[PDB]
């Protein structure tokens, strides 16, 4: 295990360490964060270009650039917006607002896509197969946005209807709250219910079909045969030994789940309006800021690489081919 | 190929579903110049409309008819999923032969190489570089782009099929016996792996759909005066609550567009099994 | 005019309850002169408590207010001498009386003589001579030295007065209201300011010499302003300026919510940048251009279900509830017939598509703000302009970058931002329409309108000084100075069961009579 | 007493899209205790069928009528929570491939503990895993304490036969059902298991039902014996009595097609032409009148019914007075007398000198290293004449077929040097490669792998022809020729592969395989996994082809019944080593090594008495 374990991690941080480099000298080819003050039609003396420029440090070649934004990342200081502000104030409070979504939807996802994609594939043509393999094609077929807009819209419908704010969908929190943990824990709640439920409902229905195909698989070999030929009952037998063995694959797929939720993540944090790092990111590239994106894009790999990690942790637990051979 | 054609053939969904989308591809195209309306012209006393006589479909709060807008939208966007679906397919093809084909180390490198482009989500990347496409009158860079980002996933597939269909018995016979490598390659490899390409372009079609109107959504993408079906909603969302006409009718469209293309995807897969 | 307030008699409305407002950022300054200190949402806190010489009617009529100074009358023409008399019964919150000391203090902070001080502006106090003694102490007498129309100016409408010990000092004025403000005399008095908890908190006075507020607080909360209307759907906040028809659409289905509607003084415009180089250089094309836009499209198309009937705004001096309004818009009248015909015989002839001189082609840079509601005028006047030849491109500037580096030296060809009018207009211009004075951007000016506008605000009598006013509107009319579009129609959802509370427009609340109504 | 097993009037038939298939029409026999009985047959007869639906693990599609009745209580209409108390505490079920019947996320001895652990509810873990260990004992692994926590994939085939026999016979149960349980397992292993199998049904004195395809199985292992053909009993009898007075003309051509290591080289068989009939929609009268060689008309209105012909003995037709006392070369009228061997020549076309093949064994996914260099290939010396077949037989994993795909790529190996048709392959430049490739042909293991899915068989057949300068008024005459010369209908020229039945595909590999004309094939196990009917026509084919033409094959083989009677000279491989050679009848007469006569020892023979 721990030989396994650990030529899976020197794997990690090399891809992150490449992938930190090669997303920064994109990004500083790509922005041109002068191309506005440098086509004014009373065009500005060039003096002031020049201590801009020097000012924010597109002076030398991209390498040194690079290396000195290394040498000031490992010690705890992340540059500065083109705006002067730091990003090491910011970057915090972003990344817990991020990941507070992330995970809830994600844990959320993953297990009713679990259930479902068993259910399907152990009830194989019947009536609930057909309805759920519909509903998931169609929750798969609408792009986050229009979930998120259309969410929103019933939401708005039932508090009409019903004559009571039931749904709040603006913020991480409603402001104006004094009170205890659980006043705060209630309101947090309230609003984390439909952000959240939009990428569980994505997060679903991709992991319905892989788990569906999977234990489909399964139930073609014989080993589900052999159980029940003991006296094990069709579900005891099923269950015990047709979905865990089906359970394996799933843990090689969860970093692919993740990437799509990090993806999703920024649109449904730029229409419930949450301060995270989708709507930082959409600020960052509207206005070719170069430190904010290099963090943002850190923060997307890492984010991605430990998903893998722990899932590499799970399959090797589940999996006994790679503990022992 | 008659086999195969008799077995999509069953398919009910799948052959109504591309017979919608080759509909819906040829209304876009052919529909607009028998409007009443073009898509630029400004009605200014009928704003916010629902579907009447005059504009079939309404007006958006600027009096732009809807219908004229939503096929503009669809001739962009379906272009460019198309386009965009073909050139990662044949990017991915080649990409994943080369690496199976070569075997060993070079294979271990190039696959290394595929990992380490997917490590970020391909999103970030296409949206980091997009401030260069847009302000370009050509949709080519952006089709460029879309592809350039989105084939490491397929050739992954696409190595694990050539590696295993290069073991396979008959082309060791046919290495056997004489035949020369450029024959094996356009007689025995070429029929065998072309079906499976197709269904890797039928799949990315979507997928790129899906990815150039996320963009479109947050302003990355198409930028106006031209429309895409993202730009459509992204402009409806902003009066929906009023009049909720203007969002829900082009974001039908898109759902149908790409329910469509999934179940076309899907039972093209399963019709050859 | 016809302000909409619950207009409920002040005895029968209930006796407690708090006010619930927001605001959109604590204020690093509390000092309502000083450059940072000022604000729109400061002054309109402070309005609660503070002194004030005159209050405003529906129209922009001042009245002198009888609770604290007893009269203010002028009594002179040649040195115009006004005699400013404090109420006997009157003292600050600290219990030193209320004297001229306060009133020569501040008029010598905003005079700019010594410029240790960051004033706002000197205008009002850079024409006074001497403020002395009067018959009693309880009086203060000020002479001029140019004489003045706009007098009121200063201790009314939008600036108030302020206790000697915060002014007379230059180190206080610099630097003393930071945490909290200093004395006060109006009808509620600011208790608690939790900065830790983005919230301030007003409460009522002990020593009012009036009347008795039917209220008890008007705790001020620092609600960004995003999550402003889904704040007034819970118990949160009770008062919202809705601007879109979309969430005036969802304010108006709610229970207990009632919206609220008399035109705000908030007018958006476009501006004609006449520096040389650009191509709105010159009188004729810029006047010729400007008879090419239809602005009653432009008014009735942008804000389509925020007013019935909407016409755009068509003075360039007083907005549309004030007195002395009239039609000043003669000079373009959106023919597409006359803007086209002289203009190519001004020398812009067809080519193919857009009209060029052959050595340039009409090109036009319209940079706006990047929010959604201000794009539709951009994508409206393009269209209507499109019809004449001007290609009119149209550039989305965004934020903080706007007023320092694209709009603030030329950098634009038309450019369209807000301005904000004011129950006392005489002082906007000699700022934006003149040679010089800052805010005019695109420097168009003539010697004539800087000589007019010098003898609209010398003058003595209001009956003329609009009449002066307007000549000046026709003289900057009369030169493709700016186009003025829209008057924001001030809508303010409020709980339904406040009262003497709600949209006034450039009028003022009385504090003294909110309350609840009963039960 | 209530009989221990009675099946009465079986019928199985599953519904697939088209028409539903009937895959058993009617059975019924009955088991006793102390007593087997085997279920004979091939290819498709519902054999499986029936064990499966006495079982209950039928598919949930098929469709199942009759009457099953075990010690006194029906089977067939019980739910699934009253069925599974007979499941392994009276009936116990051995399965066909070892390869995937455990799970394989499990310790063997915990899937033996729950075996006996779901029966008897109040053992408690700690004597279920004793328990556990005593069963693997009882199998026969070696060394059981450890080998409890051994996760399935770290054993062989044979490891794994024997846990799913533990599993089996975990709570004595009163009957076995073995369902082909020797199937894909090694010679040696299968006589181990056999066995096995014998000791648990002494210790238990359960009652067995064993099916096989293979005959030397039920003549060494059971008691009766019962024919099955299109669904159908066709024939019941003892073992001895259906060797030696079999009725029913099917069993007389499948007992005329079974190799024997008694036969002499060059001994022909007795193929029962066609092929089995497709079970959706039978047409009417004896199923085996399309390939019977005595099928008169009256066989065709009515079916025949299982009738009595002796002392206990029944066979289904209605012409067995023909039958009785003739060879089963008499009733299908052909020639089994091995043809006079005309002196042929003597030379050597192959020659192989102490040739040495490696392989380096790498532990580690992504990083591998050199812990061991596996030998598949250690130091071999043989040789093959014209007009001669020299048959290599080993067991997997003994570097046989490996040595044949070295011999085949013509270069030169590590060590030792290969001589074919007197150029050593070293000396051989890439013209002269190409020019020799014309004269040593190979015919594949897997016949549906070894042809292009979606080509006519003109163009498999065609494609040696195309590439080596043949015109096309050329490739159509010799491919025609061909066609007749394998024995395919000219009319098959533009059929596809897939629809071709078995034996037909690997037909067409020959022909392909004798296009050019070579004078040397090589055969790498062609003829296994085939149907014993099919593979007695191609094994007469080969030699009437060696006959004919000269040729001289390299045969591979695991299984010595046919290298009997192909091959002349033989060479046993032992992990890579030629053990024995020589020509066959000494070896396979007098052996001298252990390795050889193990082998020999291990393998059946359909002699029952
Ligand atoms: S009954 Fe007739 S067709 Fe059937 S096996 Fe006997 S002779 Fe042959």
């Amino acid at each position: 295990m721990t030989r396994y374990l650990a030529r899976r991690l020197l794997n990690y941080l090399v891809l992150l360490a490449l992938a930190s480099f090669l997303t920064y000298c994109l990004t500083s080819l790509a922005f041109s964060p002068l191309e506005s003050l440098m086509q004014r039609s009373p065009r500005p003396p060039q003096a002031v270009i020049d201590a801009k420029a020097h000012d924010l440090g597109l002076d030398r070649p991209i390498l040194a650039r690079y290396a000195n934004w290394v040498s000031h990342a490992v010690r705890g200081d992340f540059g500065t917006t083109i705006t002067g502000q730091p990003v090491g104030t910011e970057l915090g409070r972003r990344i817990g607002v991020s990941l507070r979504l992330l995970v809830v939807g994600s844990v959320f996802g993953t297990v009713a896509g679990v259930v479902i994609g068993a259910w399907g594939a152990i009830r194989q043509y019947r009536l609930s197969d057909r309805v759920m393999t519909t509903l998931a094609l169609l929750v798969l077929s609408t792009p986050t946005f229009v979930v998120a807009n259309l969410l929103i819209l019933g939401a708005l419908r039932v508090n009409w209807a019903v004559g009571i704010q039931l749904f709040d969908y603006t913020g991480e929190t409603s402001p104006g709250v004094a009170g205890g943990v659980w006043d705060r824990l209630g309101d947090r709640l309230q609003h984390l219910i439909l952000p959240s439920l939009t990428l569980a409902l994505a997060a679903a229905a991709g992991f319905s079909r892989y788990q569906r195909n999977a234990m489909l698989d399964v139930l073609g070999q014989d080993f589900i045969r052999t159980a029940r030929a003991k006296g094990l009952t069709r579900r005891r037998a099923l269950l015990k030994h047709g979905l865990r063995t089906a359970l394996i694959p799933m843990a090689t797929l969860f970093a692919y789940g993740v990437a799509g939720l990090v993806t999703g993540a920024v649109f449904v944090e730029k229409i419930f309006g949450w301060h995270g790092m989708g709507e930082w990111m959409v600020r960052g590239i509207s206005t070719q800021d170069t430190n904010i994106v290099a963090a943002i894009t850190v923060f997307s790999g890492a984010v991605v690489l430990l998903a893998g990690l722990l899932s590499d942790v799970i399959y090797a637990a589940l999996d006994p081919r790679v503990r022992v051979s | 190929r008659t086999l195969v054609v008799r077995r999509f053939l069953r398919n009910r969904a799948a052959v109504a579903s591309l017979a919608a989308l080759l509909l819906l591809f040829v209304s876009a195209y052919a529909l607009p110049p028998l409007l009443p309306y073009s898509y630029d012209d400004l009605d200014f006393n009928a704003l916010l409309q629902p579907p009447g006589t005059k504009h079939w479909l309404g007006t958006n709060a600027l009096g732009q008819d809807l219908l004229a807008q939503t096929l503009r939208g669809m001739q962009k966007s379906m272009l460019i999923g198309v386009c965009v679906a073909v050139i990662s397919t044949g990017i991915a093809a080649t990409v994943g032969a080369i690496s199976g084909y070569f075997g060993g180390w070079r294979d271990r490198t190039l696959m290394w190489v595929v990992d380490l482009l997917l490590v970020v989500p391909s999103f970030i990347l296409i949206a980091i570089v997009t401030p260069r496409t847009k302000n370009s009158a050509n949709i080519m860079f952006l089709v460029l782009l879309l592809a350039g980002f989105g084939w490491m996933i397929s050739s992954r597939m696409v190595r694990g099929m050539t590696m295993s269909l290069r073991e396979r018995e008959f082309i060791r016979a046919a290495r056997y016996m004489g035949v020369s490598s450029r024959r094996i390659i356009v007689g025995h490899v070429v029929p065998n792996v072309a079906s499976i390409l197709i269904i890797d372009a039928a799949l990315n079609v979507a997928a790129a759909i899906l990815a150039e109107t996320g963009l479109s959504f947050l302003g990355f993408g198409i930028q106006p005066p031209d429309v895409s079906l993202g730009t459509l909603i992204a402009d409806g969302t902003a009066s929906a609550t009023a009049f909720p006409w203007v969002f829900l009718f082009p974001a039908s469209i898109l759902v149908l567009i790409l329910v469509c293309a999934n179940l076309t995807g899907d039972g093209l897969r399963d019709a050859l099994d | 005019t016809t302000s909409d307030i619950n207009q409920q008699d002040p005895a029968t409305l209930q006796d407690g309850g708090n006010l619930r407002l927001s605001l959109t950022d604590f204020p690093p300054n509390f000092n309502i002169l000083h450059i940072d200190g000022n604000n729109a949402e400061v002054a309109a806190m402070m309005k609660a408590t503070l002194p004030r010489a005159f209050i405003i009617g529906p129209d922009g009529s001042t009245t002198v207010d009888t609770n604290y100074f007893t009269s203010i009358e002028l009594t002179r023409t040649a040195p115009q001498v006004v005699t400013y008399t404090i109420n006997p019964e009157a003292v600050w919150s600290d219990g030193t009386p209320i004297t001229w000391r306060d009133i020569a203090s501040q008029i010598h902070a905003i005079s700019g003589a010594d410029k240790a001080f960051e004033i706002a502006s000197s205008s009002g106090a850079e024409r006074v001579a001497s403020v002395t003694r009067g018959v009693d102490d309880r009086q203060a007498v000020v002479t001029f030295a140019k004489p003045y129309a706009e007098w009121r100016g200063m201790f009314a409408g939008n600036g108030m007065l302020l206790p000697a010990s915060m002014t007379a000092t230059p180190e206080a004025f610099n630097k003393g209201q930071l945490d909290g403000p200093g004395p006060s005399a109006g009808p509620f008095v600011v208790s608690a300011l939790d900065r830790t908890a983005q919230r301030i908190v007003l409460t009522r006075n002990p020593r009012w010499w009036g009347a008795r507020p039917r209220l008890d607080s008007i705790t001020y909360l620092v609600l960004d302003d995003a999550a402003r209307l889904p704040a007034l759907q819970n118990n949160t906040i009770d008062a919202t300026g809705v601007g879109t028809l979309d969430q005036l659409t969802i304010a108006a289905r709610t229970k207990g919510i009632s919206i609220r509607r008399a035109p705000g003084p908030s007018w958006y415009h476009f501006t004609l940048n006449g520096a040389p180089g650009s191509i709105l250089a010159d009188k004729a094309l810029r006047l010729a251009i400007a008879k090419g836009i239809d602005r009653y499209t432009i008014a009735r198309v942008a804000q389509y279900g925020l007013t019935s009937d909407p016409v755009p705004l068509n003075n360039h001096v007083f907005v549309a509830g004030q007195d002395g309004y009239q039609d000043n818009s003669g000079v373009v009248a959106y023919n597409p017939e006359q803007a086209k015909r002289e203009l190519d015989a001004l020398g812009w002839r067809r080519s193919g598509a857009f009209r060029e001189k052959d050595g340039r082609q009409l090109v036009i840079r319209d940079l706006f703000y990047d929010a959604q509601s201000t794009r539709q005028f951009a994508q409206i006047a393009q269209h209507t302009l499109a019809q004449i030849g001007v290609k009119l491109e149209l550039q989305a500037k965004s934020g903080s970058g706007f007023f320092s580096d694209y709009v603030n030296v030329g950098a634009f060809d038309i450019a369209q931002f807000g301005a904000v009018g004011d129950a006392f207009p005489l002082s906007s211009l000699t700022q934006i329409y003149a040679s010089d004075g800052e805010s005019n951007f695109g420097k168009i000016g003539s010697p004539q309108i800087d000589a007019a506008i010098e003898r609209t605000l010398a003058e003595l009598d209001p009956g003329k000084a609009r009449a002066l006013a307007n000549q000046v509107d026709e003289l900057i009319w009369a030169e493709g100075f700016s186009l003025p579009l829209t008057q924001s129609p001030g809508t303010v959802a409020v709980r339904s069961t406040l009262a003497n509370f709600g949209a006034t427009g450039l009028a003022d609340l009385d504090y003294t009579a909110i309350g609840f109504m009963r039960r | 007493m209530s009989p221990l097993l009675e099946v009465t009037d079986l019928a199985v038939t599953f519904r697939t899209d088209g028409d539903p298939v009937t895959a058993v029409r009617g059975i019924s026999y009955r088991v006793e205790p102390g007593e087997v009985v085997a279920m004979v047959g091939e290819s498709g007869s519902g054999k499986s069928a029936a064990a499966m639906a006495v079982v209950g693990l039928l598919p949930e599609y098929a469709q199942v009528r009759g009457s099953v009745r075990l010690q006194g209580t029906e089977l067939l209409g019980l739910a699934d929570n009253a069925m599974s108390r007979f499941r392994g505490k009276a009936i116990g079920t051995v399965f066909q491939d070892p390869m995937s019947a455990l799970t394989p996320v499990y310790t063997v001895g915990d899937q033996i503990a729950e075996a006996i652990e779901v029966h008897q509810p109040r053992v408690g873990k700690k004597a279920a895993r004793r328990r556990a260990v005593e069963l693997l004992d009882l199998v026969g692994i070696s060394q059981p304490q450890r080998r409890s926590r051994a996760f399935p994939h770290e054993l062989s085939g044979g490891e794994r036969q024997r846990v799913v026999i533990a599993i089996a016979i975990a709570n004595d149960p009163d009957l076995l059902i073995c369902d082909e349980p020797t199937t894909a397992l090694d010679v040696t292993v299968q006589a181990q298991i056999l066995d096995v199998l014998k000791a648990a049904r002494d210790v238990t004195g359960a009652g067995v039902l064993i099916i096989t395809h293979d005959l030397g199985v039920v003549a060494e292992f059971a008691d009766r014996a019962l024919v099955m053909y299109a669904g159908r009993v066709v024939e019941s009898a003892g073992v001895n009595d259906l060797y030696r007075d079999r009725r029913m003309p099917y069993t007389v051509g499948l007992l005329g097609s079974v190799p024997r290591l008694d036969a002499a080289q060059g001994t022909r068989l007795v193929p029962i032409p066609g092929a089995p009939p497709s079970l959706a929609g039978l047409a009417p009268g004896c199923p085996f009148a399309p390939r019977c060689p005595l099928v008169i008309d009256e066989c065709l209105t009515a079916e025949p019914e299982l009738l009595d012909v002796a002392t206990d003995h029944r066979a289904a037709c209605i012409r067995t007075e023909l039958v009785t006392g003739r060879s089963a070369a008499d009733i299908y009228r052909v020639k089994t007398e091995a043809r006079p061997a005309a002196l042929g020549d003597a030379s050597v076309v192959v020659r192989v000198r102490h040739l040495v093949k490696t392989y380096r064994l790498a532990k580690g996914v992504v990083l591998r290293r050199a812990i061991g260099e596996v030998r598949a290939v250690d130091g071999i010396s043989l040789e093959l004449r014209q007009g001669r077949t020299l048959g290599i037989v080993g067991e997997s994993g003994s570097g046989k077929s490996t040595t044949l795909h070295e011999i085949l790529e013509l270069a030169a190996p590590q060590s030792g040097s290969i001589e074919v048709l007197g150029t050593d392959v070293a000396t051989l430049g890439t013209a002269e490669r190409r020019s020799l490739r014309r004269d040593i042909q190979v015919v594949f293991q897997d016949p549906v792998a070894s042809l292009d899915p979606r080509l006519p068989v003109f163009d498999l057949i065609a494609e040696p022809l195309q590439a080596n300068g043949f015109g096309k008024n050329e490739t159509h005459a010799r491919v025609a020729e061909l066609l007749d010369i394998v024995g395919l209908r000219h009319g098959d020229a533009s059929r596809y592969p897939a629809e071709f039945s078995g034996g037909q595909k690997q037909r067409i590999g020959i022909a392909r395989a004798l296009a050019l004309q070579p004078k040397i094939l090589a055969l790498d196990e062609p003829v296994s996994a085939l149907d014993v009917s099919i593979q007695a026509g191609i094994i007469n084919l080969l030699l009437d082809l060696q006959e004919q033409f000269g040729l001289s094959y390299l045969f591979v083989s695991h299984d010595l019944s046919v290298v009997k009677h192909l091959a002349h000279q033989v060479a046993v491989m032992l992990a890579g080593t030629v053990v024995e050679q020589g020509d066959s009848e000494e070896v396979f007469g007098n052996p001298k090594h252990e390795y050889t006569r193990r082998l020999l020892g291990a393998v059946p023979q359909p002699d029952p008495a």
